[PDB]
């Protein structure tokens, strides 16, 4: 109506700036080609500062010289024109954070593009803040339930552990940590924020088709309470893919840094990679290994360092991130993923042939490791899956094994059906988080054998009847691993005759 | 600021005609009132089914019964399928 | 409370293997589950049935 | 009004530099005239260099030129005329008319290098565009505004198919087509004409029901870096004013990678990976995300990929395959089996292939399709090896139901009437689903195989199966 | 509250298709001339706040 003319002639109040409008930075664009521009002048400019053209595009200083300085833009060099008038922010690049960003979602610089009007901001945050010292961290204790099940069977989480999620070309990569933060729901519709959890999902270089939908998909299952989305789509520049996973992560310096739990998801690091190295080359900067500059390593370190669990004396913040790398035809020895491996703390590879047998989520476990997610496991998970890797490798000997048609001893035959068993177990179709209380028993009847007996097909059906039948009846059993997260031995034998119940059938 | 306030008052005063006074708009040759309050007013229901939808449909549950309440040719039946099916068990 | 009675089907089961071939009690029991975990899903989808007219 | 007369102060090949008067700078990428005795020569302002002197990239020939003549600067960018006039008409990168009909008489001109739409402008779920074609609404089916890879050499009636989709979208949907031939060979682009014309797409005095734009081989690479922005801001002028769902047909995305490729090599950027162009995600993604489906309408885009050298983990293919939500290949083995059109069953998949997407039925459909050819294709060693004696019941079953599958995924052709004389049948959705569905319960087994080559539906199965019952009896 | 959403939108538009009807208003005029005397006075209030 008129309150929208209302609020922009408020705004046009402020636009009493032009009483104080005597800028010191002002200056003349020498030149702008090739994604860059070299600007005479700004005599106290300061480095990385955020300056604005006179098209309002903005830009960031980045290299400074005598008797220039080289600008890269934040747009298409469409706009910009030579000989014009450049001012500074007065600012290195900061961009907003606060809690009305929940529910928004913004560009590299906190822009608003849902059309939801202004951001709520409770601040402005730098980029590129340093990573926290080794003093105000704490090694990881508190699980992060992702409702999948072989990944919070086989490699647990913990509140700050950079893991990386590694995969190829539509291999159900997104939808992991997308059901992830789906699952973050039961908590989010919780209380205690301790156990909240909040999600910022960054999207960057792909189609905004894709991101529409993954909004719009996070509004019907309503995540869009909790969830932050940045979008540096494939059409926007290459300096804003390379610059918003940075502001993202301020973000979630700025969750953490108020003592609550917050995860980030970035998607992808690929083409972050490939807009920095566009940017070093458009420095006309010399390349390395793959036409990389040697610094990507530094870039995406830097980037992932900035994510830890605080300590109690810092309020117990933390901030868990899940990367994403595209790699090419399953290749792990690409320079760009084994970068990432030398940062991260363990990997979830997928193997494109088991989504290529249809087997969604297409964990190779063989691959796929955390290192100290075995300290923030669930406790039940972590008493009742101890065999369950050693299982599963065991089946795994024997699955190549037993490709050669050869008869065998009642033991490897006996792993090979219970294993195919388990494997055939832990499909799970998208936008369908499991609970802890719901995977607990699965894992019990995986590991006591009784899906033997059980046909191979009948196994998905199985999984959701025997849930049913537990929901309805045992779910006292249900609320007891939902308070303790611990099975004693008299929930241990309850839980044997109410699974032998059911396994009768 | 004349500048500023010539502007903002424009900016005001040309729309003013449009939502101040319904004196429709001068300027769009279209009208602007058999748009969004008379055309689609019914715009969600436009968007949506009617008078099932909107209206919602208070539908009384189709009741369904027990067994037709015939307990004798169908019981004693019962019974004689059942010495069958223990002569089978 | 319904545990004691599926507690109780699963002792006609155990004792039900004395006759097998029960062409519709274990269908009765079928049945059964089936619409339990129908309104156990319902009641735990629904709502307080109501538009928010504080806030809505 | 404003002549800004610039003056040539270096040319290098397609490199051209204009020195011009103080403060008279046009932007980046803005069309600069040049009145040739041949014609007008177009460049495209691409670095500003400053001392008042900017580089364009050339759009034809720069035989002849003096350094130091007048440049005339159009203020804007390369306005390319839109509208009905355009249907029919051979246009080349500049927007002018080379079909010799005159000249276009089109009301508007629009720029090339206009922004895709924004993040709020996106349709938040891809419905799917009911083609009209068996198969491919079937197994592979194409999102309302979505991104396809056709596969497939020359020579499988790949023009074929396109033609039966262009007269598929024209009696469905309404929508039109607008080609575009980047680097396209000059005498197939003529042969590709002449055939349209032939096949009645093009009415030379009726109405055509496409727009074709060549950017032939023999052009600049800063010509075929834009042929396809042409293309594109003729598609999207019929999408954002008419409201329709139109058609963008591209070939080649991979020879406009290497336009790409050679305008920066020239540029004297450093060269990327593989040869490739630095800009290479950014130059996709101005070609992208200007293709999608807004509120007003679609512009759905199917371009041919050429893979380089047979490899998938080069970057220009790689980077193609983050954009294409369907594939469809158009296999050299079902066109040797007579099967029009030459479709794989198994390779052409789509990301829209899902319960959530195309309904239930339709999923489960095109599974069970997908699983009995499979098994199909498994016995395909032993069929030919041992013979039926091995297959059981369960087998022969699925055997014979995927050869009449196989042949029921032949489709008459609207194209191919003036070549088999059967006329094509616009094959609706819903037709298509029951029609598989009840050829994978099983309910005409009893009709021989034969009477499944080249046909419409189940209704023209029932059709050709009482014909063939009469013509054998 | 969809269609109240989209309203608003189409407001928004409208009167964004306004703001150009009103810089066509704001083009024609002797303000060009007055306005010259603004930044003239302007300037004065903003350099003799130092
Ligand atoms: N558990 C699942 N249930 C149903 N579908 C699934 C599941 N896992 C993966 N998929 C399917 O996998 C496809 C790819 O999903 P996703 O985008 O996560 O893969 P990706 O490798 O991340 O692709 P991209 O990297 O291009 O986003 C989707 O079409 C989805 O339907």
């Amino acid at each position: 109506k008129a309150q929208p003319t209302e609020v922009s002639s408020i705004l046009e109040e402020r636009i009493g700036v032009s009483d104080e409008a005597n800028l010191n930075e002002t200056g003349r664009v020498l030149a702008v080609g090739d994604g860059i521009a070299r600007v005479f002048g700004l005599n106290n400019i300061q480095a990385e500062e955020l300056v604005e053209f006179s098209s309002g595009v903005k830009g960031m200083a980045l290299n400074l010289e005598p008797g220039q300085v080289g600008i890269v833009l934040f747009g298409s060099d469409r706009l910009v024109k030579e000989g014009e008038l450049v001012k500074r922010t007065g600012n290195i690049v900061d961009v907003p954070v606060g809690p009305g960003l929940l529910g928004r979602v913004v560009d590299a610089l906190g822009n608003p593009i849902d059309g939801k009007g202004p951001i709520d901001a409770a601040g402005r945050s730098r980029a590129q803040v340093k990573a926290p010292g080794i003093l105000p961290r704490r090694s990881v204790h508190e699980p992060v339930q992702t409702g999948l099940k072989a990944v919070d069977a086989l490699v647990p989480i913990g509140r700050g552990q950079r893991e990386l999620i590694i995969g190829d070309r539509q291999t159900g990569k997104t939808a992991v940590a997308l059901d992830t933060i789906l699952n973050q729901k039961r908590w989010n519709n919780g209380s205690d924020e301790s156990k909240k959890l909040y999600c910022v999902y960054v999207a960057v270089g792909q189609k905004r088709s894709t991101v529409a939908q993954l909004v719009q998909t996070l509004e019907q299952h309503d995540a869009m309470k909790y969830s932050i989305i940045v979008a540096a789509t494939a059409s926007e520049a290459a300096p804003l893919q390379y610059l918003a996973p940075f502001t993202a992560a301020s973000i979630g310096e700025w969750f953490r840094d108020n003592g609550k739990h917050a995860l980030i998801v970035y998607d992808d690091l690929s083409k972050q990679a490939v807009a920095y190295r566009q940017l070093s080359l458009l420095l006309r900067r010399p390349p390395g290994r793959e036409a990389y500059p040697g610094d990507v390593f530094y870039l995406h370190s830097r980037l992932l360092e900035r994510a830890a669990k605080l300590s109690e004396k810092e309020g117990s913040g933390s901030l868990t991130a899940l990367p994403v790398i595209e790699t090419q035809g399953g290749d792990v020895s690409a320079y760009i993923p084994t970068n990432v491996i030398s940062i991260t703390d363990g990997q979830i590879f997928l193997e494109a042939e088991l989504f290529y047998k249809g087997i969604r989520p297409a964990i190779n476990v063989g691959l796929s490791v955390s290192r100290v997610g075995s300290a923030a496991q669930v406790k039940a998970l972590k008493q009742v899956a101890g065999s369950l890797k050693l299982f599963l490798a065991q089946y795994r000997e024997v699955a190549a094994f037993a490709q050669f048609g050869s008869d065998l001893d009642a033991s490897t035959k006996q792993t090979l059906v219970r294993g195919e068993r388990l494997t055939q177990l832990l499909k799970q179709n998208q936008y369908s988080p499991l609970a802890t209380e719901e995977q607990v028993p699965l894992i019990y009847a995986g590991v006591n054998g009784h899906l033997d007996g059980i046909e191979l097909s009948r196994i998905g059906e199985f999984e959701s009847s025997f849930l049913s039948y537990l929901k309805s009846n045992h779910n006292e059993l249900l609320t007891e691993i939902r308070e303790k997260g611990e099975l004693s031995k008299e929930l241990l034998a309850s839980l044997k005759s109410a699974t032998e119940s059911f396994v009768a059938t | 600021q004349d500048l500023y306030l010539r502007e903002l008052k424009d900016t005001k005063l040309a729309p003013s005609t449009l939502q101040d006074a319904e004196g429709n708009v001068k300027p769009w040759n279209p009208p602007q009132k058999p748009n969004l309050p008379e055309l689609e007013l019914q715009g969600p229901e436009a968007l949506k089914a009617y008078t099932e939808q909107n209206v919602e449909t208070a539908h009384v549950a189709k009741e369904s019964e027990e067994g037709e309440s015939e307990p004798i040719e169908e019981d004693w039946l019962v019974l004689d399928d059942a010495e069958e099916t223990k002569e089978s068990h | 409370a319904k545990s004691a009675a599926n507690k109780l089907d699963w002792a006609k089961v155990i004792s039900s293997l004395r006759i097998t071939g029960s062409t519709a009690t274990q269908l009765s029991s079928f049945k059964k589950r089936n619409d339990e975990a129908r309104r156990q899903l319902l009641e735990l989808q629904s709502q307080p049935t109501e538009v928010d007219f504080s806030h809505y | 009004s404003t002549p800004i007369t610039g003056k040539v102060t270096a040319v290098i090949g397609a490199i051209v530099d204009v020195h011009f008067e103080q403060s008279e700078l046009p932007a980046i990428l803005n069309a600069l005239e040049i009145k040739t005795p041949q014609g007008k020569l177009v460049l495209e302002v691409a670095q500003h260099l400053g001392e008042n002197t900017v580089r364009t990239i050339a759009m034809d020939g720069t035989e002849g030129l003096v350094r130091g003549e007048k440049v005339l600067d159009t203020g804007g960018p390369i306005s390319v005329p839109v509208g009905r006039e355009t249907l029919g008409r051979i246009i080349n990168v500049i927007g002018e008319p080379i079909d010799e009909r005159g000249p276009i008489k089109s009301k508007l001109r629009k720029p090339i290098h206009a922004d895709p739409p924004s993040f709020a402008e996106q349709s938040t779920s891809a419905e799917i565009l009911e083609t009209g074609i068996k198969v491919v609404d079937l197994l592979a089916p194409y999102a309302r505004g979505g991104k396809i890879g056709l596969f497939g050499g020359a020579g499988v009636g790949k023009t074929v198919f396109i033609q039966e989709l262009i007269n598929n979208i024209a009696k469905a949907h309404g929508g039109f087509s607008v080609f575009t031939g980047v680097g396209e060979r000059t005498r197939e682009g003529n042969d590709l004409y002449r055939e349209m014309k032939e096949t009645g797409v093009i009415n030379l005095e009726g109405e055509s029901k496409v727009a074709l734009v060549f950017g032939q081989m023999n052009e600049p690479p800063g010509a075929r870096a834009r042929v396809a922005l042409t293309g594109l801001t003729i598609a999207e002028y019929f999408r954002d004013e008419e409201g329709q769902d139109v058609l963008l047909f591209i070939d080649n995305i991979f020879r406009f990678t290497q336009a790409g490729s050679e305008v920066s090599a020239l540029l004297g950027r450093i060269p990327s990976a593989v040869g490739y162009q630095p800009t290479l995600a950014t130059d996709m993604g101005l070609l992208q995300e200007r293709i999608t489906t807004t509120k007003k309408g679609s512009v759905t885009s199917v371009q041919a990929v050429y893979v380089p050298a047979d490899d998938l983990t080069d970057p220009a293919p790689a980077t193609t395959f983050a954009h294409l939500d369907a594939t469809t290949v158009l296999s050299r083995g079902i066109s040797e089996l007579g099967i029009y059109p030459a479709v794989d069953p198994l390779d052409s998949k789509s990301r829209l292939l899902d319960a959530a997407v195309v309904g239930q039925e339709h999923y489960d459909v095109a599974s069970k399709v997908q699983e009995t050819l499979q098994t199909y294709k498994s016995l395909q060693d032993i069929i030919a090896i041992l013979g039926m004696d091995e297959l059981s019941e369960q087998d022969k079953l699925t055997v014979e139901r995927a050869r009449k599958i196989q042949r029921f995924l032949s489709q008459p052709f609207a194209v191919a009437e003036v070549f088999t004389g059967i006329p094509g049948k616009l094959v609706r959705l819903k037709d298509t689903v029951a029609s598989f569905k009840a050829v994978l319960e099983g309910k005409y087994d009893n009709i021989p195989e034969h009477a499944f080559y080249m046909v419409g539906g189940i209704e023209d199965v029932v059709a050709k199966a009482e014909k063939l019952a009469a013509e054998a009896n | 509250v969809r269609y109240e959403a989209s309203l608003r939108q189409l407001e928004q538009r409208q009167l964004a298709k306004s703001v150009i009807s009103r810089v066509q208003s704001e083009l024609g005029n002797p303000k060009f001339q007055e306005k010259v005397l603004q930044q003239s006075i302007s300037e004065i209030e903003q350099l003799l706040s130092k």
